[PDB]
C-alpha cells in the first residue's frame, strides 16, 4: 500500500471549508432550468441602487414621517437646515438602506458614495440650497461661510426635480475599518450639511411648508471585505411553533 | 479594551 | 480540485462567475 | 449590458467646466432610475488605477457557509415509564431554514433560490446529573440517521422494523468519528425554491397561507443504535447546512423587526427604538444635532 | 567639503561639510497615479512651501544631554507651510535638514546627528504612557532624559542603523540629511502623527582651555515636494 | 547596487605595498558611511574559495517560526454561584504579539512588517484537585473558536444565541484531535503593519499614545461546547502564531532593558549591571584588565 | 479507495514545520503593495553596519561615559592604553552592537571583523598610536615589543579623523562555536591591545585630555548558523496590563 | 510543494529570495 | 479529498526502516568536505588485512 | 523514494556506493 | 557537565 502520515488539522470541522462529499440520492435527475427575470451574481449589484435615508430620526416623528425633511420660509439670511453623520457601519440615518444593510455583513469598505435629493413642494414654489461635504479633522461646521470651504453643490429648484452630491473617496489608507469607535482615524468619514442659499418663496395659495426626500447609493468604485454575522438580527429564545418541526 | 480602542477605561 | 463521486452535484463550490449587469436594477427604463 | 468584472473601477483626471445646455448634477428621480452623475462631473479628479478585488461579495461566497439549523437534546436510558410526548432514544426532524435567525435573514434577501445542500451532523454526550449518579466515563455510541421524504411514514419506536432501510438512504456513524457528512441534491418539483409564497397550496379555502410543501426538503429520523445501559446519559445532536452551486433571483428589502414564528412573517417590534414598529433608527435630539461630534481642546 | 543648497528664495553655503546623506539611498518625489488614494486634485505650492525655515538656536553646555524635534509638528505653525497644513485634511512631503555648529581650533567635542523614523518614546519608572504634552512640543522641541537608551529602552550605541552624520569639531562645522516620505499610508493627517524625529546628542562633551564663549547649535529645515488634499476651513493645534 | 548572494565572499592573494597618495586604512567616520577597507589592503592574504551558505539568516527563516502568544486556564463546571469577573466555561482574547517577550523583541527589530499569520491551537485538561475529588479519567470535549473583528460584538455566556456564527468563521475541534490550524490573511487597511507608531489615533487630544487599532488583527472567542459534568475540571488553551510570506522595512536598535507593559515602551532596568539603566554591559576592574585571560603553567 | 498506512511522526506539531493550511476568510483581497524605503531581505545586511563598542565598562563610568576612552600625555615611553576581549558570543564590550545582538540568536559563526577608531581631540592636538591583534595560545601581551609581533596598524592623527584595524579570520575549523566556556579551543579568538607609538602632544589652550570612540562591524565574508532563543531577553511574570487582552 | 486551497495566501513559506543591497545602510552618501 | 484506508503495520516503529523525516534546523549549511586519508566503504575491505 | 522536505539532509539513507580499494590497507608499499 | 565543557566539576 501507500505509506502515509496525518497532519495537524486532521478530522477537524471548519465551517468555511470547500470539499466534495457523498451524494445521498444516486442517479437523481434535478428539474430542468428555465429563464427567470432579475438574476443577481454579486452583492455589489444591489448596493448600487438608491434607497431612502431616515434623516428625521427624532422622538416626535412617527413611522413614515421619519423619511422626509420639512422646510419653510425664514426671516434671517444664511441659515442651517439639517446635518447628516456619514459612518456607514454605525446606527444612524444611513443604516437601514440597501448600502447600509449589506455593508454591515462586512468589516472593511472603500469607494465613493452619492446622495440624491428630491423636492416635493408645489409647482409655484421657488428656492436655492447649498449642500456641503466636510472631510474629517474637527467639529461639524455651524455657519455657511465655514461649510462652503469644503466640497459642495448649489441647487436651483426647477423643471428637473432632483440633485446629486458626490461624496468622493478621500482616505489615507486603502480601506476604512469597522471598530466600535466613531472617533477613530481609521473609521471617521466627516460630515454632510445643508444651508439656505436664498430662501423658500411661495404664493398665498401654495402650502407654506414643503418637503425633501433624501436617497443614498454606492458608485461602481465601491468594495467590501472580511465577512461577519450581522448586528441587525438576533434571538434570545426559540421562535413560536419551533417545536412543531419535531412532531 | 485598550488594544481595540486606544482609550484607557 | 478532487472529486471521485459519480453524480456531479457531489462536487465542491463554484466561485468563478464574475459576470454582472447592474442596469436591470439601476436603469430599467426605455 | 452584461460584462466580466474582477476589480473596482478606475478614476480619470478632469478639468474646469462651464458649458450651456449641460447639467450632469441634475436628475429625474420620478422615472425610477438611479442617478448617473460620475465623480469626474462633480469635482476635479486625479488619475487613479484601482486594484481592489470584488470576489468576497460573489453570491456563492455570501451564501455558501455552514450554518446551524437544528439542535436537539434527549435522554439515553430505559424509557419503560416515560410519558407519551418524550423522545424515547430517537427523534424526528423536518428539514427547514426557518428556526435560527442568521441563516433565515440571509436567505430572505432573495425571492427565488436554486442550490444543492451539504449536511454535517455533530454529536456530544454527558452523564445525567441527578444525585444518585457519580461520573463514570462516556460511551462511544453508534447512531443511525435515515432520510425520509416530506409527508412519508417515519419510525414509531427505537427497535422498529422500519429501521431496516430497504430503499431509504441511512448513514451510520460513531461519536469518536469526525462529524458525519453527505450532500442532498436540488429536489424541488419547480426550477427553483420559492423563499416567499403569496398563496394557498390547496384546492379548498381552509388551510394555512404562505407555506408551499414543495419547498420542504424532507425529514431526518435519528436513533441511538445501542441498547440502553444501566445508567442514564443526555445526548445532544446538532445539524449544519451549507448551500452550494447557487443561483438567485429578485433581491428584497431586509427584515427589520424581530421574527415571531417559524410559520409566517408576523411582526411586533422592540418596545423602544432601535427596531420598534414606529421607529427603526435610534433617536437624536434634532435634525441639526451631530451625534459623534469631535471636540478639540 | 564645500557645498551650496538653493531652494525657493533661500540659499545656504558651507566651507566645512562632510559629503551629505540620502536616507536609504532615496530622493523625494510627488505621489504617482498608481499609488494614489484620494480623488480630489491636490494643492502643490512649489516655492511658497519648499524653502529653508530656521528654528531658535540652542546653547551647548558642559552638562547637556541632547535635543530633539518631531516632523511635521515643529513646522505646523510656520509661514505658508503652516497655513496650508491648517486648511487641509491631508499632507505629504520629504525634507532636507541642515545642522550648524562652529568653534575654534582649540575646542573639542562630537555630536551624533540622526533622523529616526516612528520614534515612539517611553516614560521612565512608571506603567502609564506619555501624555499629549510630553510628545507635542512644536517649534521649541525637547531634551533627552536618558540618551544612553534613546528614551525608549533600546541603545545609543546601535543608533547608527538609522540615517545619520557626525559633527566632530576638529573635522567639520555642519551636517546634511535628505529624507523621503516614510509611512505605511500614501498621505496622513499632519496634526496627530509624526513620520520623523531629528535627534542631536553630544557623545563627546564640549571642552577647551582658551577664552570661554557661548557655542550655539542651529537647525534649518526645508520641506520637499509638498502636496495637500481635502480643502476646508482652518483648524489649528 | 542590488545582486543575488548565495554564499560568503572569496579571498584573493595579495603582495607588498608602498605607494604615495594611497591610504586604504584611513577613513572619514563623520560622513556616516561604514569603512570600506578590505583584508587584502590591510595584510598579505592567500587565495581562499569560500563555500559557506547564507540561507539560515534570510528574513523569512528568521521570523517564520511558531511562537507562543496566549496561555489561558479556566474551570469547566456548573458556574451558577461564580463571581462576575470569572471565565464561565468560555473566554475572549484580543490577538496581539506584545505579551511574550521572545517574539516581541524579534518583531521590534523592524519599523514596518507585511505578513500572513498561521494560527495553531493546543488544549489540555486535568481533574480539579480539591479534597472532595478522586481521579476519574479525562473527558474528550468539543471546543468552538469563533473569529470576531477588532471592536465588534462578542458572546456574553456559554449558551448565547451569538454562537450560531452565521457569517463569522468558526472552527470546531476535539481534545483527541491533532491541534487545530488555520491561516489569517494580511488584513491591514495600510500596505504594511506599523510595529511602532509615533502618534495619537483620534481627532480629539485625550486618548493613549502609540497604539493604532489598524494593527490589531482581531479577536478569538473560545468556549467548551459540551454541557457541564457532575464534577469540575481545569482546561488550559495555548495559541501559537507563525508569520509567513514576509516583507520587512527599516531595521532598529534592539531592546536592552526589560519590558514593563504590553501597552508601551516604558523602562526601568535591572538594579545592577548587566542591563541596568546606567550600565548595559557587566563591569571589569579597569580598561587594562583582560577578563578571561589564559594562564599557562 | 486508496490503500494507505500511517508513519511515526503522524499527528505531531513541530514548531519549525512548513505546510499549507486552511484560509479563514475566503475571497479576501489584501491591500495593494506600495514602495517603502529601506527594505531588508537577509540579516547579514544589518550585521555589516558599524556600531559603538562599550570599551569603558568600569564601575565609575555612568551612562554615555561608557562609550568613550580618554587619553592624556605620559612621561614614560611605550605605555599600554587599553585592551579588548574578542569573544562575540559572551558579555563584554562587543555584546551590545549590531553584530553582537544578531550573532546571539545563533550558535556558530565564521568570517572577518573590522574595528574602526575616531579621534575627538582639538585640531591643534597631535600623536601616534599602535593597534595590535594577537592570535590565541597564551596570555594577553602587556608590553609594546611583545604586542608588535602580531597583526597591527600604526596610526598618525591628521586631516583624516579615523583608522581601521582588520581582524582576519584565522581558525583551525570552518566555524567557531558558542559553548559557555571562554577558554575552549573551539571558541577563543585572541586579543586586541592599544599602545602609544609616540605621545599625545597639545598646546596650553587645548584640553590636556582627549577621547576615542571605537566602532565594530562584520565584513561580507561573515556567516551565522544554528538558530536559538536569545539570552538578551526574558521574563519571570506576565507584563503590566496583560490581563486587559482578556477583557 | 502541495496546495489544494483556492486562496493563494494559504500556501507554505517563501524561502528563495537571495537578493541583497547592503549599500542602502552602509554607504547612503553621494 | 482523497479516499484512503490504513493497512496492518500503520503507526509501528521498526528499527531497520528507511524513510525521510523532518529537518530540525531549516536553511542550515554543513561544513565543507575536505580530503582525509584512509576512507572505507565496505567492511569486506577490512576483513582482507592479515 | 518520497521526500517533500526543503533541506536535502532530511532524505532517506544512501545504500548505492559499491566502489572499493582494499590496496590502501593490504598493499601500502612502493 | 564534562561532555559540554571537558572540565571536572
Ligand atoms: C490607565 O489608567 C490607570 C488609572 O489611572 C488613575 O485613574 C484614572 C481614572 C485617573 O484619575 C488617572 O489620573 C489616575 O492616574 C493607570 O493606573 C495607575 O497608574 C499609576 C502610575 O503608575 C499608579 O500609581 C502608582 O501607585 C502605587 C501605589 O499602588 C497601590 O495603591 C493604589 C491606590 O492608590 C492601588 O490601586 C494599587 O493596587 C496599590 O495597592 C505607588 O507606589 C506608585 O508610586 C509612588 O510611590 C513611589 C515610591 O514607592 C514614588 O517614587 C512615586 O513618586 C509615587 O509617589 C504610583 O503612584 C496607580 O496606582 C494606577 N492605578 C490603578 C487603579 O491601577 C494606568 O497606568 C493607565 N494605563 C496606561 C497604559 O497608561
Ligand atoms: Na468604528
Ligand atoms: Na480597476
Ligand atoms: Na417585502
Ligand atoms: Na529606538
Ligand atoms: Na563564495
Ligand atoms: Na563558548
Amino acid at each position: 500500500g501507500v505509506p502515509t502520515y496525518l497532519l495537524p488539522g486532521s478530522g477537524q470541522f471548519l465551517t468555511t471549508d470547500d470539499h466534495s462529499s457523498a451524494p445521498v440520492l444516486p442517479c437523481f435527475n434535478p428539474t430542468p432550468e428555465m429563464h427567470i427575470p432579475g438574476q443577481v451574481r454579486n452583492m455589489l449589484e444591489v448596493v448600487q441602487v438608491e434607497s431612502m435615508m431616515e434623516i428625521n430620526n427624532t422622538e416626535s416623528a412617527v413611522g413614515m414621517e421619519r423619511l422626509k425633511v420639512d422646510i419653510s420660509a425664514l426671516t434671517d439670511v444664511d441659515q442651517l437646515l439639517f446635518n447628516i453623520p456619514l459612518d456607514i457601519q454605525l446606527d444612524g440615518p444611513l443604516r437601514n438602506t440597501l448600502v447600509g444593510n449589506i455593508s454591515r455583513y462586512y468589516t472593511h469598505w472603500s469607494g465613493s458614495l452619492e446622495m440624491t435629493f428630491m423636492f416635493c413642494g408645489s409647482f409655484m414654489a421657488t428656492g436655492k440650497l447649498i449642500l456641503c461635504y466636510t472631510p474629517p479633522g474637527g467639529s461639524c461646521p455651524t455657519t455657511r461661510e465655514t461649510a462652503m470651504l469644503g466640497t459642495h453643490v448649489v441647487w436651483d429648484f426647477g423643471l428637473q426635480s432632483s440633485v446629486t452630491l458626490i461624496i468622493p473617496w478621500i482616505s489615507g489608507s486603502h480601506y476604512r475599518m469597522f471598530n466600535n469607535d466613531a472617533k477613530s482615524t481609521n473609521a471617521n468619514v466627516g460630515y454632510v450639511t445643508c444651508f439656505m442659499q436664498t430662501n423658500l418663496i411661495v404664493p398665498s395659495e401654495s402650502s407654506d411648508t414643503c418637503s425633501l426626500i433624501g436617497f443614498i447609493a454606492a458608485k461602481d468604485d465601491f468594495s467590501l471585505r472580511l465577512m461577519r454575522d450581522s448586528p441587525d438580527i438576533g434571538q434570545l429564545d426559540h421562535l413560536h411553533a419551533a417545536e412543531a418541526a419535531y412532531q | 479594551n485598550l488594544l481595540e480602542t486606544r482609550l484607557n477605561v | 480540485q478532487i472529486n471521485f463521486y459519480k453524480d456531479s452535484y457531489a462536487a465542491s463550490a463554484s466561485k468563478q462567475d464574475f459576470s454582472q449587469d447592474p442596469s436591470k436594477f439601476t436603469e430599467p427604463v426605455v | 449590458i452584461e460584462s466580466i468584472i474582477k476589480t473596482a473601477t478606475d478614476t480619470v483626471k478632469s478639468e474646469i467646466n462651464a458649458e450651456l445646455g449641460v447639467v450632469p448634477s441634475l436628475n429625474a428621480v420620478e422615472t425610477g432610475a438611479t442617478s448617473n452623475t460620475e465623480p469626474e462631473e462633480a469635482i476635479q479628479t486625479r488619475t487613479v488605477i484601482n486594484q481592489h478585488g470584488v470576489s468576497e461579495t460573489l453570491v456563492e461566497n455570501f451564501l455558501s457557509r455552514a450554518a446551524l439549523v437544528s439542535k436537539r437534546s434527549f435522554e439515553y436510558k430505559d424509557h419503560t415509564s416515560s410519558a407519551a410526548q418524550t423522545d424515547k432514544n430517537f427523534f424526528k426532524w423536518t428539514i427547514n431554514t426557518r428556526s435560527f435567525v442568521q441563516l433565515r435573514r440571509k436567505l430572505e434577501l432573495f425571492t427565488y433560490l436554486r442550490f444543492d445542500a451539504e449536511i454535517t451532523i455533530l454529536t456530544t454526550v454527558a452523564v445525567n446529573g441527578s444525585s444518585n449518579n457519580t461520573y463514570v466515563g462516556l460511551p462511544d455510541l453508534t447512531l443511525q440517521a435515515m432520510f425520509v421524504p416530506t409527508g412519508a411514514l417515519t419510525p414509531e419506536k427505537q427497535d422498529s422494523f422500519h429501521w431496516q432501510s430497504g430503499s431509504n438512504a441511512s448513514v451510520f456513524f460513531k461519536i469518536s468519528d469526525p462529524p458525519a457528512r453527505m450532500t442532498i441534491p436540488f429536489m424541488c418539483i419547480n426550477s427553483a425554491y420559492s423563499v416567499f409564497y403569496d398563496g394557498f397550496a390547496g384546492f379548498e379555502k381552509s388551510g394555512l397561507y404562505g407555506i408551499n410543501p414543495a419547498d420542504t426538503i424532507g425529514n431526518l429520523c435519528v436513533r441511538i443504535v445501542n441498547e440502553h445501559q444501566p445508567v442514564g446519559f443526555t445526548v445532544t445532536v446538532r445539524v449544519y447546512m451549507k448551500p452550494k452551486h447557487i443561483k438567485a433571483w429578485a433581491p428584497r428589502p431586509p427584515r427589520t423587526l424581530p421574527y415571531m414564528s417559524i410559520a409566517n412573517a408576523n411582526y411586533k417590534g422592540k418596545g423602544r427604538a432601535p427596531n420598534a414598529l414606529n421607529a427603526i433608527i435610534g433617536n437624536r435630539d434634532s435634525v441639526k444635532t451631530m451625534p459623534h461630534n469631535i471636540v478639540t481642546t | 567639503r564645500v557645498l551650496q543648497l538653493k531652494l525657493g528664495n533661500s540659499a545656504i553655503v558651507t566651507q566645512e561639510a562632510a559629503n551629505y546623506c540620502c536616507a536609504y539611498g532615496e530622493w523625494p518625489n510627488y505621489l504617482p497615479d498608481h499609488e494614489a488614494v484620494a480623488i480630489d486634485k491636490p494643492t502643490q505650492p512649489e516655492t511658497a512651501t519648499d524653502r529653508f525655515y530656521t528654528l531658535r538656536s540652542v546653547k551647548w553646555e558642559a552638562g547637556s544631554t541632547g535635543w530633539w524635534w518631531k516632523l511635521p509638528d515643529a513646522l505646523n505653525n510656520i509661514g505658508m507651510f503652516g497655513q496650508n497644513v491648517q486648511h487641509h485634511y491631508l499632507y505629504r512631503s520629504g525634507f532636507l535638514i541642515h545642522v550648524q555648529c562652529n568653534a575654534t581650533k582649540f575646542h573639542q567635542g562630537a555630536l551624533l546627528v540622526v533622523a529616526i523614523p516612528e520614534h515612539q518614546r517611553g516614560a521612565h519608572n512608571t506603567n502609564t504612557s506619555p501624555g499629549f504634552d510630553d510628545i507635542m512640543k512644536g517649534e521649541e522641541g525637547g531634551t533627552f532624559n536618558h540618551p544612553y537608551v534613546l528614551d525608549d529602552g533600546t541603545s545609543l550605541a546601535c543608533a547608527t542603523i538609522f540615517p545619520h552624520q557626525w559633527i566632530n569639531l576638529r573635522t567639520n562645522n555642519s551636517a546634511t540629511i535628505v529624507l523621503p516620505w516614510m509611512n505605511a499610508a500614501p498621505m496622513d493627517f499632519p496634526l496627530r502623527h509624526n513620520q520623523w524625529t531629528l535627534a542631536i546628542i553630544p557623545v563627546v562633551p564640549l571642552g577647551t582651555r582658551t577664552m570661554s564663549s557661548m557655542v550655539p547649535i542651529t537647525v534649518s529645515i526645508a520641506p520637499m515636494c509638498c502636496e495637500f488634499n481635502g480643502l476646508r476651513h482652518a483648524i489649528t493645534q
